[PDB]
């Protein structure tokens, strides 16, 4: 649907040893290891021994006889007005066949163009000729493609999605033309309906791609773009903290300790000197409720971490400098009920934020080599204005403060 | 309309018709309009409070809005004579009361809690059906049972009466942010109930975290607290054949599904599917078998008890009373398949309601009847608080500490009126204590009540002459200790600037408290304090890498909705000038799934102080998915 992109040669790409040339997925029961639901060429995600991606794709051979590119249809259709007729049997060349339609291209397609409208599909023709007959036809990975495990009272159940359907179908096509060497003594040709329906399959099979790139596919992607799902994040309600630094804030039990998950398991598992698994049954005991030994260990990390335990902070919508800012874990809660950050106002004016019940989100940063770079957005950085060079107000003294400071010099 | 010349005060003068939400807000000519608005929308965000008070600073309709509530306390209609009691529960019971005079035979139903929405919920003072009996007569318009809320009287209290300074802590006080004293935080407590369903299927089993080897208990009994914030835990069978990790049923896994919730579950409610031979051979639905088999117990006899009243040719039958023996009868007939969400369910569901007194926390709302708006920042010592010192009133202590700067830009003038109003009162109380008889004291008082509402004075008036000498000597007690009661009407009947100037010219004694460590003179009043709806519980969010559709039903501690990353957000990071780190937090954090894994397995096995990951330049899953699918449809990206 108008996309202009580099076509791919699937002769240069065809691999003999990736060949699905059986339809029957599952052979002796057991899945068949040449049919198109194959372990062996595709894998297994349980065992390890597959070692092979969703990026394998398997392969078909249509020859001795080829089939208008899938891609190219509605192009070649645009051009063509009788391609639909000619390919099947039943202008003066109306209906003669698709072998024929084959030898004859050239011939047809100077036959059959508008020489305003068609112009530029003409010259895309005349670029990929090499591309408008296709030999080889490929099959992605089962793996990408899921059949549910149920019972069935007349067999197990099978699932396959509405494409799994056709590709069985589309291979038994082409299996029975191959098998026969001289059966045909050139008597009679019904090779055509079989190569003509497949044609629409694969067609069905390709717009079933695009149903499937809106399944999930490349909206997954874009939603990324739209919102990347981050792990280890975390939201909390901003209440004022007082005695300590404008970067520094006060982080509740809760939010640290799923936060901080890994990173706390590993030092239960040394210190104690058991397994991951019974360190991780200690770690669900503390969040269920306040223990003084799953904070002394979080104490411990928040003092002794390299580069100190720091995260960001952003207050949505992020347009402004100082909407995210990098800033230090000080101290840890230690009231379970409390679920509140604590944050000094001066921070208050550069996100924008307000002490009414909003929540801010949490994006802890692990690596030291980011907390260096994200430094860049901490508050100390930020009292320069990037603007004039000049102290920035937002970070100075605010309402309260202002008045003391102003009782004490005047 | 343009014109508003059609509105003319005078028609409207002396009436408080106007006025809807805004008739329980005092002083409403000097509070703006959209305070009020906010006051409004307050109310109904308003939670109940368990020791909640009639305000000091009334306007009389109170006690009216509590009376036309009728969610909050059960009035009887009629005559009725206590017939018999049945208990389900020791908690939850059923009265069977016959009407004296239409003879119509009717039914009463009593619980501890009562289930609004969510977590919201409220507590029933049940001494009056407690203490009915039988062949007790019930009056026309007695109150069975009446919610917190409700006083001796059934004066109805939406809040609490707080001592309040406007005063500067620390400048912790700032912008909208409260500090309170703990006994006054004890002041604000709520209710809070919740009905959680956990549904067992046939080859579901429940997990004995609360029973000994000898005696299965998988949840917590009637009288009991939940521990460890699990109600139960259920594992989830294939064919229940085997049974054999009998050591791993008492042990729980990260596989089986857990239930989570806090306080004293007070009704349990089962409804099975299941054949009672099934639960009599297996031991763990012993539990189960024996709370279904006291509803059993419950249900019989109240048909034994009322069969003859239903079939009976007299059959004066409430409505309510057929529906629910009906109920029974449908629950002792076999062959009864009862059904959930329009289907027939495999096992049984079981319904907790559990109860939990709430106390206050930080980062909860209270707020004020004039559309101020309060955080509560700390929670503090009494000692801590501004306490007044060497004087009459010697030792006050402020409940709350609120912030002084902008109280003139919000436009709610009448916060500080009520502040000032229970102020001078409290210098009237101690006035009345210190000298003079009784007819001293009640001259006090009604001096005092004429400088503020004069219908306040004449009806006090009579009712202090109608009371005996020893009632009166009760009531000047309580007025001089307990408080002093002030009625300022919304609109009409409300005291100003010059009144107030009045009040204490004439009262020239009365000057501000000098508090212990404070330089500035303060004013200690009492302020009426509602709880707000909003708690920092309700936004709280937390993520780790393994919606949260479990938080919802129980089955997880706390939400685990992941936070988005967005354009805006990358091109803030993307200040930094350091595109490739951000990726590098993009992909380990989301986008990669090999990457994700790696800083796991790097974050558990790393040195526990320093932390430095190196993730590996590989194509994404999604990459894959898409490189796989292009060559299908035949395209491939040339010159990335």
């Amino acid at each position: 649907m108008g996309k202009k992109l580099s076509l791919i040669d699937f002769n240069e790409i065809y691999n003999e040893e990736n060949l699905i040339t059986r339809a029957n997925p599952i052979e002796n029961h057991e899945f068949s290891d040449d049919g198109i639901y194959s372990e062996r060429i595709f894998g297994s995600y349980n065992e390890d021994d597959d070692d092979k991606d969703i990026d394998t794709i398997g392969w078909i051979n249509i020859e001795p006889y080829y089939i208008i590119n899938p891609i190219l249809f509605t192009i070649i259709k645009k051009c063509i007005p009788s391609i639909n007729k000619i390919i099947n049997y039943q202008g003066e060349d109306d209906y003669i066949g698709l072998v024929k339609f084959k030898d004859n291209f050239d011939d047809l397609l100077e036959k059959y163009t508008d020489k305003k409208k068609y112009q530029k599909e003409y010259d895309f023709l005349i670029e990929n000729h090499d591309k408008i007959f296709i030999n080889k036809l490929p099959v992605f990975s089962h793996k990408l493609r899921p059949a549910t495990l149920l019972t069935g009272s007349k067999g197990k159940v099978l699932a396959f999605d509405e494409i799994n359907n056709y590709y069985n179908f589309v291979i038994e096509y082409i299996n029975q033309i191959n098998e026969g060497v001289v059966s045909d003594d050139s008597i009679d040709l019904l090779l055509l309906p079989l190569l003509y329906n497949m044609q629409f399959y694969a067609n069905n099979i390709l717009t079933r791609i695009i149903s499937e790139y809106l399944r999930g596919k490349k909206g997954f992607l874009r939603k990324n773009i739209m919102g990347s799902r981050i792990n280890f994040s975390a939201r909390n309600v901003i209440t004022p903290l007082i005695g300590h630094p404008i970067d520094e804030v006060a982080m509740p039990y809760k939010t640290f300790a799923e936060l901080y998950k890994f990173q706390l398991i590993n030092l239960i598992s040394k210190v104690k000197g058991i397994n991951y698994n019974e360190a991780l049954k200690f770690w669900e005991k503390g969040i269920l409720g306040f223990n003084q030994e799953l904070y002394n260990y979080m104490e411990e990390l928040i003092t002794k971490t390299k580069g100190g335990c720091t995260f960001l902070l952003n207050r949505n919508p992020t347009i402004s400098i100082g909407s995210i800012l990098y800033l230090k874990i000080g101290l840890i809660k230690k009231d379970y009920k409390d679920l509140t950050l604590g944050i000094s106002n001066n921070l208050l004016s550069a996100l924008s934020g307000d002490y009414d019940g909003d929540v801010l989100n949490i994006i802890p940063v692990f690596d030291n080599k980011m907390k260096e770079h994200f430094s860049l957005l901490s508050p100390q950085n930020f009292l320069v204005d990037r603007n004039n060079g000049r102290f920035n107000g937002d970070f100075d003294l605010q309402k309260d403060q202002i008045l003391g400071i102003f009782i004490l010099n005047n | 309309m343009d014109d508003i010349s059609v509105i003319k005060n005078e028609d409207y003068e002396g009436s408080h018709r106007f006025l809807a939400e805004e008739l329980l807000m005092p002083n409403a000519n000097k509070t703006d309009g959209n305070r009020s608005t906010m006051f409004c929308s307050h109310l109904a965000q308003a939670v109940t409070l368990q020791k909640a008070e009639p305000p000091l600073v009334y306007t009389n309709f109170e006690n009216q809005v509590g009376k036309y509530s009728t969610a909050g306390y059960r009035k009887a209609n009629s005559n009725y004579k206590v017939i018999e009691k049945i208990y389900k529960n020791d908690y939850n019971y059923v009265l069977i009361v016959q009407d004296q005079e239409t003879g119509e035979y009717t039914l009463f139903e009593r619980a501890e809690c009562e289930f609004l929405t969510e977590h919201y919920g409220f507590q029933w003072d049940n001494d009056k059906i407690d203490s009915l009996k039988k062949d007790d007569t019930i009056e026309k318009d007695t109150v069975l049972y009446k919610n917190t809320c409700y006083d001796e009287n059934m004066n109805f209290g939406y809040g609490v009466n707080l001592n309040a300074a406007y005063f500067s802590y620390k400048n912790e006080t700032l912008e909208d942010a409260i500090v309170i004293s703990e006994s006054a935080a004890k002041k604000l407590g709520t209710f809070s109930v919740n009905k959680v369903k956990v549904s067992v299927n046939t080859n579901d089993i429940l997990l004995n975290l609360y029973g000994d080897n000898e005696n299965y208990k998988g949840f917590p009994d009637i009288g009991e607290h939940i521990k460890n914030q699990i109600i139960a835990s259920r594992r989830r069978f294939d064919y229940n054949t085997a049974l054999y990790e009998l050591k791993n049923l008492n042990e729980m896994r990260d596989s089986d599904t857990p239930f989570f919730a806090d306080g004293k579950i007070v009704d349990i409610e089962i409804f099975s599917n299941v054949p009672e031979e099934e639960l009599k051979v297996q031991k763990y639905n012993e539990q189960v078998l024996y709370y279904i088999n006291k509803q059993k117990e419950f249900s019989n006899n109240v048909y034994q008890k009322l069969k003859k009243i239903v079939e009976g040719k007299d059959n004066n039958v409430s409505d309510k009373l057929l529906h629910f023996y009906n109920n029974c009868k449908m629950r002792i007939d076999e062959n009864i398949s009862y059904t959930y969400q329009n289907s027939k369910f495999s096992g049984f569901i079981m319904e907790f309601t559990i109860l939990e007194e709430e106390p206050l926390n930080k980062g909860s709302k209270i707020t004020g009847r004039y559309g101020n708006k309060g955080v509560i920042s700390k929670i503090l010592p009494d000692d801590q608080m501004p306490t007044v010192a060497e004087g009459r009133f010697k030792g006050l202590k402020a409940d709350i500490c609120l912030n002084p700067l902008g109280v003139f830009n919000r436009l709610n003038p009448s916060q500080l009126i009520e502040q000032e109003l229970n102020w001078i009162a409290k210098f009237i109380r101690k006035d009345m204590e210190e000298a003079g008889s009784n007819e001293e004291k009640v001259s006090i008082l009604l001096d005092f009540l004429n400088r503020v509402n004069k219908e306040e004075t004449e009806l006090m008036e009579e009712f202090i002459n109608s009371l005996n000498k020893t009632e009166l000597e009760e009531f000047l007690n309580d007025i001089i200790e307990n408080g002093i009661p002030i009625c300022q009407k919304p609109f009409f009947g409300n005291i100003g600037l010059d009144e107030l100037w009045e009040l204490y010219n004439h009262y020239d004694h009365i000057d501000y408290f000098k508090c212990e460590g404070i330089s500035t003179p303060l004013i200690i009043g009492e302020i009426y304090m509602v709880r707000l709806k909003h708690e920092p519980h309700s936004k709280f969010s937390a993520r780790s890498t393994s919606k949260s559709k479990n938080f919802k039903e129980h089955k997880d501690l706390y939400s685990k909705t992941p936070v988005r990353i967005g354009n805006m957000e990358i091109s803030n990071l993307s200040l930094t000038n350091e595109m490739g780190s951000i990726m590098d937090m993009l992909n380990s954090y989301s986008n990669n799934e090999t990457n994700r894994r790696e800083l796991i397995m790097q974050l558990l096995t790393g040195n526990p102080f320093d932390t430095n990951i190196d993730l590996s330049d590989v194509e994404s899953g999604t990459s894959k998915i898409l490189k796989s699918l292009f060559t299908c449809l035949g395209l491939s990206i040339d010159d990335v």
